[PDB]
Parts: structure tokens; sequence; C-alpha cells
């Protein structure tokens, strides 16, 4: 199971990449690592699409 | 008024002279990074004329104004005509130019035109050391 | 609605627009994702929110073998797409260098500077 966890982490990857989502390894990294606790989804998205636009405010 | 402003031009002719020779491995590996953000200070001189060039050919350049627009720039240029003259004079490089660059911001402290200059060419004479 | 269905949702938008291979991989993906389940409902929130040749493709002059299609030959002029998303790319890289330095050539002064700003 410990490579099967690999295998799908990187099985992920191309699905978070070709829907022009904000994740590129390292978010998907830390959101599967919060998925994994049972935290809400729905609420995630928000923090990450504050966090790519609290730095367009500043420019 | 021109001798007023001729200082602008001497304060220039030794700061391109040390662009084009500090940049030499010989004066060490901190006169490298010294003399790339006396590079950078030098293209900013040149976006100023460049400016000023498209407003005299409209009439509108004249000697008032253009003495107007370099006086902020005689607290830039000519504290780049003393740096180059200390450091360059005598054999100082490495450390013995970062305390003699940290004694020159204790030289300039209540400007703040020309402290900035100091503070930005002293935080890029840190980097190699 | 199940996690599968909704990339199935997403292939077919992926095969409206051309790309059929494309989605024939992304089939191939949907039956090992399920035969993690919360993050895929994360990717459905961000789907297009993010931040922004080939000798197989109208050739028929390799392979061991080739199947024989008759001539199509309107395919052509999508291979003339094939280049011009290049070298519009090529001019307007051209269009984002003379501005960028016009604007510097050309400003009020004393914006150029920040130290004349004091």
């Amino acid at each position: 199971n410990l490579n099967a966890v690999r295998e799908t982490m990187d099985v992920l990857l191309e699905i978070s990449r070709i829907l022009n989502t904000g994740l590129d390894m390292e978010t998907l990294s830390i959101c599967v690592r919060l998925c994994e606790q049972g935290i809400n989804p729905e609420a995630l998205s928000s923090v990450i699409k504050e966090l790519r636009k609290a730095t367009e405010a500043l420019k | 008024l021109v001798h007023r402003i001729l200082p602008v031009a001497a304060s220039y002719s030794a700061v391109t002279r040390f662009i084009e020779e500090k940049s030499s491995f010989e004066y060490g590996q901190v006169n490298h990074a010294l003399a790339a953000a006396m590079r950078t200070l030098v293209k900013e001189h040149l976006i100023l004329v460049s400016q000023l060039e498209q407003l005299h050919r409209q009439g509108l350049l004249s000697l008032q104004k253009l003495w107007f627009y370099i006086q902020p720039a005689m607290r830039t240029m000519d504290i780049l005509a003393s740096l180059a003259t200390s450091v360059d004079k005598g054999e100082c490089l490495g450390g013995s130019t970062l305390s003699l660059l940290h004694d020159r911001s204790f030289s300039y402290t209540g400007d703040s035109q020309a402290q900035e200059l100091c503070l930005y060419l002293t935080k890029a004479a840190s980097a190699p050391y | 609605l199940p996690a599968r269905n909704k990339i199935l949702m997403l292939s077919f938008d992926l095969r409206v627009g051309g790309l059929g291979p494309k989605a024939d991989r992304l089939e191939e993906l949907v039956e090992e994702l399920e035969a993690v389940g919360s993050v895929l409902d994360l990717l459905v929130q961000l789907a297009g929110s993010g931040p922004p040749r080939d000798y197989f493709l109208n050739n028929k002059h390799v392979g061991r073998n080739v199947p024989y299609s008759g001539y199509d030959c309107d395919d052509l002029s999508v291979f003339e797409m094939d280049v011009q998303s290049l070298i519009s790319r090529e001019e307007c890289l051209c269009h984002s260098m003379i501005q960028e330095t016009l604007q510097v050539m050309e400003a009020a002064p004393g914006t150029g500077l920040p130290t004349v700003g004091l």
C-alpha cells in the first residue's frame, strides 16, 4: 500500500495540472495531507483563492 | 548656471571609469558587485536623460526645468564620485572597502537622498562576503 | 454524485475542443482513480481559475505500414495554424518589447528614479 499511495499521488498530479488549478506539487502535498484528516474541501477553495489574490493586491 | 550644472558630468566621468575598471578580477570579488551596483545607477541616469530628450524636442526643456530636475541627482551622482575616488585610491579590496563603506553611511545619515544609495551599494558589496 | 463521474463530465468538455487522445488518456486514468476522493472535489472549484512539432500527426511517410485513408487535404489548413500559433507568439513578443522601453524613453520626468522623488 506504501507503493500504491505514491502511484496515486503521481496519478493525481496530472488532473491538477490540466484543469488549470492553482496547485502544483507543493500545494498538492499540503492539500492531500489536509484532506486525509477529514477537512472539508469547499472551504480550502477560499484559502487557496485568497493566497493567490493577496499577492496581486500588493502589486 | 552652467558651472552649477557642470559638476554632474565630472561626477559621471569617474563613475564610468569605476565600472569599466573595477569590473576586473584583480580588484577582487567585492569590486565585482560594487561595480554592478554602480552600473545600475548609470542606467538610472540614462533613463532620466531620455525622458528629458523627449521633452526637449517639443521646445519644452529649458535650463530652469533641467536645473530643477538634476538637483536631487547631485545628491545621487556626486556621491558616486567620492566613494569611487576613495576605494580606488590606495589598495582597498574585500573587507577594507566594506569598512570604508560602513564609514560612509555614517557620513550620510541626515541627507536621506545620499543615504539610500550608500545602503544599496553596501547591500550589494556585502553579498560576496 | 460520484467522484469518477465528475472527471468524465470534463472529459466530454475536452472532446468538444478537439484533443481526442488527451480525453482517451483521461478515461484510462478514471478507472484507476476509482475502480484521495476528497481532493478532486477541490479540483473542480479551481477548474480554470489558476495561473496561465510531432512527426505522427498528418504525415503518412513513417510507419512500418500505414493505413490508407484516401485524400483528405483539408487538414493542411490546420497544419498552418500549427505554425500560425508560433509566428503569432513571436510578434506578440515584439509588441511587449517595444512597449516596455518606449514607456521609459517617453514619460514624465522624475518617475524613472525614486531618489529624484526626494
